[PDB]
């Protein structure tokens, strides 16, 4: 009268999961596969970070008085804020998004002089909208202007040749006056025309005076143009008036990554996935926080939770 | 499961088993006793850890920005970007929902098969000396003490010793 | 299936069964009789309905136009749009063809397992009183009338009542 | 001598499906998972629909004589036909696709006056190509001529300031004459130039007379330009000749959806998936009708049929 | 496998079997003998060939160029193209890794099921005449020569001829 | 005392594969599902191939002296090399990528005369940068020039009408001189302006002299513009100077495919998947060679090998 039996274990309360042919099956254990938590800071240890403040990314090429300490920077991570501006005199760039995308991964810039010299005309044109200790202008460009009121501007030509083994970046500007009298007061009567030439580039520009709404107390405008130079070529400028001449050329170095954020910076932390609210640190394959994260991040799904079974089916007593 | 052992002819589990997933329970003239098994638990745990190692890991590919959230971009290209991102999100949402259900379905069947194999091995070990009863236990037809149960639990049971007495008890 | 019951040792099905998926068929001195079972049919139907509810539903995402069919758009962007659409179509065509075959494979194995479990339960209920023949039928070694068959159908069958007569018939 | 047996059911003829390791397995049931039928009408009940006829979508901003009843409309569904046109005088818009995409989801427009006034010059320029009861022009713009043939056009300026709490839409036009003689007859001899300015916008335009092919009996052309205005800003126009001045500004309201179709409209229906041939009503996850449907639609696949099993394997008698 | 036959109660395979996947091995007074089976091998081979035919085939959709590798294109569109291509590559890399493991898991279970089915079929025709031993083979309780083995192999064994002698040998 | 046993076969050395819950399971067979081999040649049998050498794809419309034998070609496969150039006088096209994409699938071109005639002015302008047996120009365009040094260029108009049942392709050019004296020498003093008109097109152009870097010994430039014509319309050119006139119009025929490669051509072969290094011939569903292949190709994955089991688990003796 002897007996032996076989059986398995069970637990008081289990977890509900989904299978191929039912929803809500109870098991002993389960785990989670979707991430929902973050850190409200920028984790950066082991990399060089540059935190631009009031300076815009595109200002570092021209140098308004608010970008005086970022003229030649080196970094592995670049952070841009919402209050950054890149102009001291009213105006805007042309094809700005491509330039921003180029600069976000440059890893820094290096400046080299050009060597242009001028005779006869003036050079020290200044305005009251860009003040350092008085009236000043951009730190890397020159406002040519004329010898005196209502004078003649000789037609001139200038040239520059690249020498190093990497492409260079060239930037210049055109000035649109606020009326038809200021143009004749600053560059004399007649017609004005500029032309830019290179091996794979040829363009012409002509000003257009007129009255506009007042921004920063001014009515004129400035337009900025840029080009990229192969490392054996030559660039030629031919001009007669309304020219903002460059003074230095920029070269890239290395590579990096850039983000836009609005939180502070922590130097005792580690991460590789960033978004506009902090850092995501996890090993799970899916996330449900943001769809525009950058770096090495898990994929984005629209579900809130997905449980994975880790035990047998639960059959409690009684 | 589709093997019909867990939640099948075994009515319920035991909440007193705390050192394994499967085990024995014996009752003889002296008293009751309980123990646990090692091989099946190891197999199930190994399968679970293999699945966990296979699943938990993230990618190695790096992505960057293509639009701006401070100043907007031209409409005709932003529309295309938004359309593409929304198209990708659906595929990535569908894949996970399929995969999780797949694995959840597989695990329970694995556990059921392990329990059935453990039952069948013990049934084969005791030949023409014990009788089934239908609820997961066997009834022995001879006198078996603690040492005999211990020998049964670790594959050292010789059926030739008790054959004649068990046969005589069963036939009459 | 991979359980070897349907299209296995059961040669063919019955076209006269119209109130279930599985059933019994008995023959004694009085005559023949037929019935049907309830639990296995319910399990199979529940699984099928669960799959149908899981599958049949559409998305909750809205898409709009990005091109025109009355006046064309610039070529360099239309080419990109066409390329992206053609890329997505292939993925969405592959997924469905995988999923349908998956479910079709699973269903038949489920049905086969249900039939095998139904056979095994009845085999275990009749111990040492009936003999297998290899075609899905059992041969009884005592006298069983309609009430005994009805008891066999719905459990509550006591094997101790007929043990001695069945054993004496079988041994000689 | 008693016997009991077990078995399963079967049917005379079944359906063929595909499994992981065979093609053509026979079962008792199967169902379909791909949709192939539609309704040859635009089903729309519970929403406000506007059915533009000969009017083009872009015409509702300028108001040719064929869009007189759609100047201020409200709708939730917008339908465009193949015969729609948006010009009464030869010309075309600039950057039209973006404007069309903006307007398709606007949900309607609302008009507000500007308040410009002119002195000296004429205002009632009319042509014979836009006839209402004689010779007329666009209903929402003005054609500024000169006082008399071969006269002087004073250089003038105008300004407008947004006041409401939503962006506004501004549209103007430039006229390219068919010959130099016509230009000197309508605006006098000399040079002509216009300029448009705002906070985030500055451009200049100049006409260019010439001879072209005759469309609608005319040789000149008109170009339309547009811009969007923030809810504090100011727009300034400075001009001397060849100007088509605006008269009203447009504001959006709500949101909606737009389609292109060629069938009729049914008001006793319900649907959310539209294409150029009717409506798709189904719950199946896949479709094989069109790849450019809009709304909430099933996904498009290139296969014609895919069956799903609903029963066990069929083993008929004998 | 999850049926517990291959690498289960059968310790190892035979390297001398060169004309099949499954077979018999018999020993009697005359000597030893070996043969092979046909049905199970055919079933396994058919399943493998079906999988191979299903898998090995390429698409018929045509794609063209959208960029240039001699002279570059504008940056803002090249970035979008690169982003889209990198997005698609991940999906196509994930799908194959899932599918291969799926099929590898299925095949071994299929083979194990075939072995178990053959074992059960052989077991079900020697009723009350042979006894199991637990290592995959049976002991016969009467005198069986080569012809009797041959009849066992090709399903022509009558259990009524030897029943009395086998029962008398087994009971005592 | 008889015994019968059952078993299965085994092999001495097996292959390792991956399953759902383990890595490195040993089996009797496995096969490969990823392709890694190619043929370092261009397999082309049963199709007509054209192998452009020094000639660029865009040159076949204008006809520099290096594209004299490809003026009217017919092919099913087009191959471009790295050394191809499409200019004999310094200059560049406008919207070149779209034109290249159009031409890559044209399948060939057919030329038809236009019939323009001129009176008074000269026609035989030639340069030393495009030499056939002396000084020459493009083979399908005409350099107008003036009667003599410092003369007058009458204002002229020309027109052309399409007649066939397919769209046509029209190409013209504008010349930017190297200085302000050469423009006067070649076309006389004053202002210059050209205008192009059609049903759905109206543009104006004006030259811009200036000094640039020397390419091929020249300082001037030439810009090429193109348009597509519907099969009932009319094109009108009105010009006064600095014009390069077309002479013939092009029509497409059939369809084809184009690739860029750097290997030789084999005529006894067959394939449908090409890349810049040869041909891919396989039936496997995946490949790991290149991600920019064209034709009917397997899909690209980043893994190097993926094995598929073809047998049972291997359990060797002892
Ligand atoms: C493509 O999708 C993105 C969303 O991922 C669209 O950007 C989102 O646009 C809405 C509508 O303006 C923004 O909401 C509003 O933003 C303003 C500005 O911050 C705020 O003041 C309002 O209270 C409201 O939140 C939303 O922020 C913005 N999301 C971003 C910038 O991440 C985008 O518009 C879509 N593309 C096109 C062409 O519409
Ligand atoms: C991108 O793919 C679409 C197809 O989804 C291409 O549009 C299709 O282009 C063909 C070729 O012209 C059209 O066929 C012809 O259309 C004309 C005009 O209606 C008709 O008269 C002819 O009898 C013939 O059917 C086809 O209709 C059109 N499909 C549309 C507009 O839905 C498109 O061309 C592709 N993109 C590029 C840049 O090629
Ligand atoms: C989009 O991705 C492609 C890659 O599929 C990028 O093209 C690749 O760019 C790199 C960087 O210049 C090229 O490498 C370099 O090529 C030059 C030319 O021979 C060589 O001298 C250098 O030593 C270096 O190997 C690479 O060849 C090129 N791949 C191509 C053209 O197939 C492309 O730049 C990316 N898009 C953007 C906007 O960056
Ligand atoms: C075209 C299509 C078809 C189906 C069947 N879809 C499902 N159902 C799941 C059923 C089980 C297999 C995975 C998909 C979803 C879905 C489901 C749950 N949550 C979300 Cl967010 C989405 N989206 C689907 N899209
Ligand atoms: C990269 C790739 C790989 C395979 C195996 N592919 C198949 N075969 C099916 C085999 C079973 C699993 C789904 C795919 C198809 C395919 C086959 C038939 N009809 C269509 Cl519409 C598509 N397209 C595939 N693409
Ligand atoms: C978002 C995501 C999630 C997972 C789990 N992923 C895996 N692991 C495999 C685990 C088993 C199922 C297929 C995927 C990979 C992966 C794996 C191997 N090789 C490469 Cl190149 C990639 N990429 C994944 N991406
Ligand atoms: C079939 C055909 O050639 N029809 C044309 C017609 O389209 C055109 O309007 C007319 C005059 O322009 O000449 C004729
Ligand atoms: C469930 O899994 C977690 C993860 O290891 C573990 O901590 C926990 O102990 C498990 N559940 C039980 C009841 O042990
Ligand atoms: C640049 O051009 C000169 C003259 O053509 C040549 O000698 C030189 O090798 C080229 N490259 C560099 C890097 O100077
Ligand atoms: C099995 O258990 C018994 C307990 O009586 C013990 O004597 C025997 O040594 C055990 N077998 C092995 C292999 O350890
Ligand atoms: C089973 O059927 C028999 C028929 O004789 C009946 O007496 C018995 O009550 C039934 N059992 C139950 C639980 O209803
Ligand atoms: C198959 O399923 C359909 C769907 O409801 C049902 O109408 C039909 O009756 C089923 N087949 C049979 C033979 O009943
Ligand atoms: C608009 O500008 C005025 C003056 O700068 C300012 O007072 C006001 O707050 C701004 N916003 C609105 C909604 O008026
Ligand atoms: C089976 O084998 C036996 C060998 O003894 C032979 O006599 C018999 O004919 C065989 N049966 C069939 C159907 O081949
Ligand atoms: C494994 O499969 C290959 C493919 O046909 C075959 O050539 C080989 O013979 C198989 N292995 C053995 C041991 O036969």
């Amino acid at each position: 009268a002897d007996k032996i039996c076989l059986g398995h274990h069970a637990v008081s309360n289990g977890t509900k999961v989904n299978t191929l042919c039912e929803r809500g099956v109870e098991v002993v254990n389960a785990t989670e596969t979707v991430e929902r938590t973050n850190i409200p800071r920028i984790c950066s240890k082991g990399k060089r970070t540059v935190d631009l403040g009031q300076c815009g990314l595109l200002g570092t090429i021209t140098g308004p008085p608010q970008c005086d300490q970022f003229l030649e920077f080196s970094a592995d991570l670049i952070i841009e804020r919402r209050e950054g501006s890149d102009v001291c005199y009213p105006g805007k760039f042309v094809n700005e998004e491509a330039l921003r995308q180029i600069l976000r991964e440059s890893g820094g810039i290096d400046k080299e002089a050009m060597g242009f010299t001028y005779s006869g005309i003036r050079t020290n044109g200044a305005t009251s909208s860009c003040r350092r200790s008085g009236s000043s202008f951009y730190a890397e460009m020159k406002w040519l202007l004329s010898n005196t009121d209502n004078a003649a501007f000789p037609q001139m030509t200038k040239s520059y040749k690249n020498t190093r083994k990497n492409p260079a970046l060239i930037v210049w500007g055109i000035h649109h006056s606020g009326s038809t009298a200021e143009q004749t007061k600053l560059y004399g009567s007649g017609n004005k025309l500029v032309t830019v030439g290179s091996s794979n580039y040829q363009q012409s520009f002509v000003p257009s005076p007129g009255a506009r709404t007042q921004v920063n107390g001014q009515s004129g405008r400035i337009d900025f143009h840029w080009l990229m130079l192969n490392p054996n070529d030559t660039v030629t400028f031919s001009f007669n008036g309304a020219f903002i001449a460059p003074d230095r050329a920029s070269f890239l170095r290395g590579k990096s990554m850039g983000i836009q954020s609005g939180v502070q910076v922590d130097a005792d932390c580690e991460g590789d996935c960033y978004y506009s609210g902090g850092t995501i640190i996890s090993n799970l394959p899916f996330q449900n926080i943001d769809s525009r994260a950058v770096g090495k991040c898990p994929r984005y799904v629209k579900q809130r939770s997905l449980l994975l079974a880790t035990g047998m089916k639960n059959v409690p007593e009684i | 499961g589709l093997f019909g052992a867990i939640a099948g002819f075994i009515e319920n589990g035991w909440e007193g088993l705390i050192d394994g997933w499967y085990g024995f329970r014996h009752q003889n003239a002296q008293g009751e006793g309980t123990a646990a098994d090692y091989k099946s638990t190891q197999s199930a745990i190994d399968c679970i850890t293999g699945k966990l190692n296979r699943l938990i890991e993230k990618t190695n590919q790096q992505f960057e920005l293509i639009d701006n959230e401070f100043t907007e971009v031209e409409k005709q290209i932003g529309n295309v970007i938004n359309w593409t991102r929304d198209s990708i999100t659906e595929v990535w949402s569908y894949n996970a929902e399929l995969l999780v259900a797949m694995e959840n379905q597989h695990t329970i069947d694995l556990a059921d098969s392990e329990m059935d194999k453990l039952y069948e091995r013990v049934k084969r070990q005791l030949r023409e000396n014990a009788e089934e009863d239908g609820t997961g236990c066997f009834e022995i037809f001879h006198k078996c003490d603690d040492d005999c149960m211990a020998s049964i639990r670790n594959n050292t049971y010789d059926h030739s010793k008790y054959r004649e007495e068990a046969m005589q008890n069963r036939i009459q």
